[PDB]
RNA sequence: GUCCUAAGGGGGGCUCAUGGAGAACAGAAAUCUCCAGUAGAACAAAAGGGUAAAAGUCCCCUUGAUUUUGAUUUUCAGUGUGAAUACAAACCAUGAAAGUGUGGCCUAUCGAUCCUUUAGUCCCUCGAAAUUUGAGGCUAGAGGUGCCAGAAAAGUUACCACAGGGAUGGCUUGUGGCGGCCAAGCGUUCAUAGCGACGUCGCUUUGAUCCUUCGAUGUCGGCUCUUCCUAUCAUACC
RNA sequence: AGACCCUGUUGAGCUUGACUCUAGUUUGACAUUGUGAAAAGA
RNA sequence: AUGGCCAGAAAGUGGUGUUGACGCAAUGUGAUUUCUGCCCAGUGCUCUGAAUGUCAAAGUGAAGAAAUUCAACCAAGCGCGGGUAAACGGCGGGAGUAACUAUGACUCUCUGUAGCCAAAUGGAUUA
RNA sequence: GACUAAUCGAACCAUCUAGUAGCUGGUUACCGCCGAAGUUUCCCUCAGGAUAGCAGUGUCGACCUUCAGUUUUAUGAGGUAA
C-alpha cells in the first residue's frame, strides 16, 4: 500500500469515478469541449494565445532569455518532477518491504 | 517500460490467476549425441507451437550447477526445459527441467536406449497436425505409489509437456492421436513412450471400435537422477487460485434460473403444546 | 431543484433536508431511507418508469420502461 | 497512565502523525459519525450584518450550472445485448418456475421480460 | 434476524406493520421490544400516525394506524363485529346483536351471562 | 527557445551502419549509380542466442483523449438507479483473410522570508587580566517533509441575557407535450434552403373492475354583520 | 422597546477524552529517625 | 473502626457517632399480581499473575580539569497476560470434521366450540 | 432550577469604576472662497485590507518650459459598402 493509498484509506477519501475523471470539460468562452491536460490542454492555455499581457513587476523580475510563453510549461515540468519523486519514492519502499 | 510493445511483453510474463500455456526450452550441452538430438526434434515436433529452441553449445551440468539455466527461464519465460547431453557413463541423456518463479523447482533424468529408439520418419503413416493436442495413456503399476517417486514425477513431468492449451470444449475430430506411457513397478524398469494414431470402425452399436496405428517416436527410458522440490516451493506452486468467474458460496444466498438473488429463511416447526389458552369466564364449567 | 422541509417543534426549524421537485427514476426494488437518515426526499407521485419514445428513423412513437 | 488528551490518546491508537482532522473528533466521535450528526446541523446559511445571504446552505446555491452534453459515440450503440439462445434458456426457466413460500427475493434481474414471458391467452387477445 | 442477515448489506432492515385495526400490531411492536413503547387500547384507531422504535441495532419497527380495504361486500355489520368501529358512536347497537347470538355458541353465552332462557335477542338483552 | 490532425493499433511496401568502384561544381566530409555487406545501423532492454519480406524505416485507415454489461472477485458506500476494482463477454479499429490490438499512468497537503546541519585557521565579544573548554554574534557553505522539525483549542441553551438590525403586479381565464407529415401564404428565384396558421397521424371496457387511495416546509376555520362583481344556481323574458 | 427572524471581538448557565490548570486521591524519595542482632554483597 | 461517607484554610478541628452489618452510606426501580426472548466475551468491571516493554524525582556507575555528557537501575499507573456486574454490547440456528488452543475455516441441511401440563389459578384485559 | 425580605440558571450593599462596545442616540453663531468620489493595481476569503485616482490650504522655482478627452496630414485596424 502506497503513501497515498494509506492516507486515503485513514482519512476515508473515496476514488474518482470514471466519469467525475474524464479528460474533457466544457469551455464557457470559447463554447467549446476541451481537454484538461495533455495535447492542447486547459494546463496550457495561452501559449499559443496571439496576445498575453503581463505584469511589469513579473516582467522586472523575470530572468532575461525567458519567456511568459514558457511558464506554464515550468509549472508542469516542476508538478511533474513532483510526481515522480513521489512515485519514485513509493517503489523504493515497496521494494523494500 | 516505456513502448506499449515492451509494456505489453511484461503484462504477459506477469503472473496471472490463470496461468499461460507453458512455454518449453530445447537446449543441448557442449556434447550431444546424434540420437539424443533426434530425440530433441521428436518431440520439439510433438510440442512446436509452446517451445523455442536453442542452436549453440552450452557448459552447463543441471545437477551441479542450475543458474545458468535459471537466466535462460527469465529471459526466455520457460517453464520447462529438455536438456541434452552425452558422456561415458551416460551416453543418451534427455534432462526435463520444471521452473517455478524462474527457479529450478524439480529436475530429472532420461536415459534413452540407443538400439530400440525410432523417430517420427520411420513410421511411414499419416501425422499429427501442427498445434493439435493428442490424448494421453498411461498404463502400468509405476505411477501409483504412495510415496512421491521419479515415475511419478515423470507422470508429472509428461503430462505438463503434453498438455497443451486447456479448453472447456473439443470437436470430436480432435480425438485422432494418443500418447501412450508404459511402466510398471519392480533391474531398472524401462518408461515406455508410444505415438499411435487413432482409426475408428463399425461395431453394430452406437459406440464405435477404435483401432490403433503407430505414429513415432518410440522411445525406451530409464529414470535417472532426481532432484525433488523444496517444500515450501512446492506449496507455493501447488496453490491453486480461484477465478472471478468462480462464486464464492454464501450461506441462505443463491442463484435463481433466471438470474435473481434468491434468499432462504427457515421458520422452524411451530410447538403450540407451550401455550395456556385464556380462561375465559364462558369456558369455566 | 431542491426545496428546504422543516422539522422540529421550535419556532426555530431544522432545515437540513431536501426535497426533489422534478421528476425522478427510482430504479427497480427501491426501498426508501429511514426518515432520520433520508436527506434527499423524492416523492412518489413525482416517480416515473414509463416514457413515450419516438425513434427518428422508424417515425413511430412507443411508450417504453 | 499515559494521559486522556487527545495528543496522548492518538499516540496510544497509532495514528500518523501529521494526518488532518475534523472538527469534534474525540474519543467517541470519528470522521465518519462526526460528518453523520453534522448533516443534522446543516441548513442554514451565511449572513452579514443586513442579514443578506453571503454563502449559500447546502444544496441551495443558486449558480446556474452550465448544462451541456459533449458529443460521444457511447450515445448511438447498444447498451444492452442478449441471444436468441439465452432468450430460449430464459423462457424455458420460467417455464420450470415454481413458487416457494420460504424463499424471497433479494435482487431482481435486469432482463428483457416482454421476451421472455409467455404471450396472453388467445381469448383474452 | 435472518431477514436482517439477508440484507446485511444495508444499514438496517425495516418491518412495517400492517392489518385491521385492533388486531394487535402496537402489542406486537410492545412485545416484541419488552417494553411498552407504542400505544395500545381496545378502542380501534389508537394508533393514528406512523412511528419507528429501534428493536435492535440493524432492525427497526414501524407502527401503522389500522387500515380496512373498501370492498362492496362489506357491511356494517361485519365490519363492527370485525372490529373496525367504537359501538360508542354507533346508531341502534341492538341490531347487531342477533349476529352476535349466531357466531357465539349459546352455551358461551349463558355460562359467560349466568343467564338462560330467552328466545330472541330483544329478551336476552 | 521552437514545432506538431497526439500517442497507440492494424495492414502493406522496402532494407540498414559501412567498404570498394563511379558521376560538373563536389574537393576526407553534400547528392546520385552499381557491387559487397548477420545486422557490426536503428528501436528496446541490460543475453550466456532481442528484432531483417521485422519488433527497424516509409505509406494507407482509425484517431472515438479512456466504451457497455455482469446476479461474479476485492474494497467501500447515512447520496444503496450502487461506486471503484479484477475478470469475463459484447462492441470497436485494421486486414482479402488467418488474426492482431486498445479502451491510461501516478500521487496526501502545508513552509523556501522555512526546517535541519557544517566551518571559520589569519573574524569579533564574554565589559578587572590571561589560558583552555563553552556560549553568543557575524560571515561562508550543504541538503530538502524516508534520514527536514512540525502541523488536535469541542459542543449545547425550549432556563436564559444584552447591544443593535428587520418583518411577481395593465400579472390572470377554455382547450397537453414530444415527433413526423401536409400546407394557403412569407421568402427565394446567381443558392431552392429556410419560417409557416389551418389541420392530421403516432404514444400517452362489448357500458369493465371494485384484490394497486403513492409523502403537510408552505394552513385554515367558525360566529356576527355590511357592501360589491358577474364568470347566472333559481326566479323574469327570448 | 413584547414575541419571532438576523448579526455580534456578544454575556451567562450547562455538558463532554475540546485546551490549559486544579481540589481530592494515589505512588516514590528526602527529613523527622533512635538501639541491637543475623545473613548477602563491596 | 489505624474503617466508610463527609466537612474544614489549618488545628491537641468537627460531623455521621449517645453509631457497629436486622447498621450506615450511595444508587436504580417503584403497591399487589405478572415478570426475567436465547447464547457469549468486543467496550468496560477487577486479578499484587509473570515481565521490565514505557518508566518522574531522588540515588548509583563511567569520561572530562570542570560546567556537563553518557549509561544502566527504575514506584504507582499504563502495557502484556487471566477471571467477570457479563452492566453496556454483540448475537439466525443445528451437526460434523482435515485445522486441532483463541478467531476456527470448509462442507451438510432447517420450515379443544374449548386441550394438555403445571401448587384454585394460568394473570398487565391489575381492583 | 423551586425558594433564600415584591430581587435568583446564582440575593442585596459599597468599591475597583467615569470598566469595555466596532452597536444605538446626540453633538450649540453668521457670512465669504473653493469643493469630491464607488474593482486603477496588488495581495486566501468572509466578520478583509491597503493603494491609484478625484479635493483644500500653504509655499517655492525664471508661474522657465507651452501643452490639449479637438480637427487636419501621413500611416495602421476596420477593404466592409460601393
Ligand atoms: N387476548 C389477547 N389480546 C390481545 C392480544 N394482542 C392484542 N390484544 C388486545 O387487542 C387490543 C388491540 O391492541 P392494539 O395494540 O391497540 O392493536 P392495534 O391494531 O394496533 O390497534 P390500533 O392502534 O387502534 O390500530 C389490545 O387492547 C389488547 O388488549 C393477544 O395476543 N391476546
Ligand atoms: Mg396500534
Ligand atoms: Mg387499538
Amino acid at each position: 500500500e502506497t503513501k497515498w493509498q494509506a492516507f486515503a484509506r485513514r482519512r476515508g477519501i473515496k476514488p474518482k469515478t470514471r466519469e467525475q475523471r474524464r479528460n474533457l470539460q466544457y469551455n464557457p468562452t470559447t463554447g467549446q469541449w476541451e481537454r484538461k491536460w495533455g495535447y492542447k490542454g486547459a494546463n496550457k492555455r495561452g501559449e499559443t494565445d496571439p496576445i498575453i499581457e503581463v505584469s511589469a513587476a513579473k516582467e522586472a523580475m523575470r530572468p532575461e532569455g525567458t519567456s511568459v510563453r514558457g511558464d506554464k510549461r515550468r509549472e508542469i515540468r516542476a508538478r511533474v518532477k513532483k510526481n515522480q519523486k513521489q512515485m519514485l519514492r513509493n517503489q523504493r519502499i515497496a521494494a523494500e518491504k | 517500460p516505456r513502448n506499449a510493445r515492451s509494456k505489453r511483453a511484461l503484462e504477459k510474463r506477469a503472473p496471472k490467476i490463470v496461468e499461460n500455456p507453458k512455454t518449453c526450452l530445447f537446449l543441448r550441452g557442449t556434447t550431444c549425441s546424434q540420437i539424443t538430438q533426434d530425440a530433441m526434434n521428436d518431440l520439439y515436433a510433438m510440442r512446436q507451437v509452446h517451445a523455442k529452441r536453442f542452436h549453440k553449445k552450452n557448459a552447463i551440468h543441471p545437477f551441479e550447477d542450475a543458474t545458468s539455466l535459471c537466466f535462460f527461464s527469465e529471459k526466455n519465460d520457460c517453464s520447462l526445459m529438455v536438456f541434452g547431453s552425452s558422456n561415458k557413463k551416460r551416453p543418451h541423456t534427455l534432462t526435463f527441467v520444471r521452473m517455478f518463479d524462474y527457479k529450478v523447482l524439480d529436475m530429472l533424468e532420461f536415459y534413452l536406449d540407443p538400439d530400440t529408439y525410432r523417430s517420427i520418419s520411420q513410421f511411414k503413416t499419416s501425422k499429427i497436425p501442427i498445434g493439435m493436442r493428442p490424448m494421453m495413456v498411461f498404463a502400468g503399476t509405476a505411477f501409483e505409489s504412495p510415496v512421491p517417486n521419479a515415475f511419478t514425477m515423470a507422470k508429472s513431468m509428461l503430462i505438463d509437456f503434453f498438455r497443451g492449451e486447456p479448453s472447456d470444449k473439443i470437436d470430436v475430430e480432435g480425438l485422432r492421436f494418443v500418447v501412450v506411457v508404459t511402466a510398471d513397478e519392480p533391474q531398472k524398469p524401462i518408461l515406455r513412450l508410444r505415438v499411435y494414431g487413432i482409426r475408428t470402425k463399425r461395431s453394430g452399436t452406437r459406440l464405435p471400435r477404435v483401432e490403433v496405428e503407430e505414429h513415432g517416436p518410440r522411445m525406451d527410458f530409464r529414470l535417472g537422477r532426481m532432484r525433488e522440490p523444496d517444500p515450501a516451493m512446492l506449496k507455493e506452486a501447488m496453490k491453486k487460485a480461484k477465478t472471478p468467474q468462480e462464486e464464492r458460496t454464501k450461506k441462505n444466498i443463491s442463484m435463481d434460473l433466471l438470474g435473481d438473488k434468491i434468499g432462504r429463511i427457515h421458520m422452524g416447526k411451530t410447538d403450540l403444546s407451550k401455550l395456556q389458552t385464556r380462561k375465559m369466564k364462558g369456558l369455566k364449567r | 431543484m431542491f426545496k428546504v422541509v422543516k422539522t422540529g417543534k421550535k419556532t426555530h426549524k431544522k432545515g437540513w433536508k431536501r426535497i426533489v421537485t422534478k421528476p425522478t427514476f427510482v430504479g427497480p426494488d427501491f426501498t426508501r431511507r429511514p426518515v432520520k437518515y433520508e436527506r434527499f426526499i423524492r416523492p412518489m407521485g413525482l416517480r416515473y418508469k414509463k416514457a413515450n419514445v419516438t425513434h427518428p428513423t422508424l417515425n413511430v412513437t412507443v411508450q417504453l420502461p | 497512565g499515559t494521559g486522556k488528551k487527545e495528543k496522548n490518546r492518538l499516540l496510544r491508537e497509532g495514528r500518523t502523525p501529521g494526518d488532518p482532522h475534523v472538527k469534534g473528533e474525540n474519543f467517541y466521535r470519528s470522521a465518519k459519525k462526526i460528518k453523520t450528526l453534522n448533516i443534522l446541523k446543516e441548513g442554514k446559511p451565511i449572513r452579514d450584518s443586513k442579514g443578506k445571504i453571503v454563502k449559500a446552505a447546502s444544496f441551495q446555491s443558486k449558480e446556474v450550472p452550465k448544462a451541456v452534453i459533449e458529443p460521444n459515440r457511447k450515445w448511438f450503440t447498444n447498451t444492452r445485448v442478449i441471444s436468441q439462445d439465452t432468450l430460449q434458456s430464459f423462457r424455458e426457466a420460467m417455464a420450470e418456475k415454481q413458487k416457494d413460500p420460504y424463499t424471497v427475493l433479494l435482487k431482481s434481474n435486469k432482463l428483457p421480460m416482454s421476451l421472455i414471458r409467455d404471450g396472453p391467452k388467445l381469448e383474452d387477445g | 434476524r435472518q431477514f436482517s442477515v439477508l440484507h446485511k448489506d444495508r444499514k438496517q432492515i425495516s418491518v412495517g406493520l400492517i392489518g385491521y385495526p385492533n388486531v394487535g400490531k402496537s402489542s406486537i411492536i410492545n412485545a416484541l421490544r419488552g417494553k411498552a413503547v407504542a400505544k395500545v387500547a381496545p378502542i380501534p384507531g389508537e394508533t393514528k400516525v406512523w412511528q419507528y422504535v429501534t428493536l435492535m441495532k440493524r432492525i427497526y419497527l414501524i407502527d401503522c394506524p389500522g387500515i380496512v380495504p373498501p370492498n362492496q361486500h362489506d357491511t356494517p355489520e361485519d365490519l363492527l363485529l370485525r372490529g373496525v368501529v367504537r359501538v360508542e358512536n354507533v346508531e341502534h347497537p341492538e341490531q347487531y346483536i342477533p349476529a352476535v347470538l349466531r357466531k357465539v355458541k349459546q352455551h358461551h353465552m349463558e355460562r359467560t351471562y349466568e343467564l338462560r332462557g330467552w328466545k330472541d335477542h330483544i329478551e336476552f338483552l
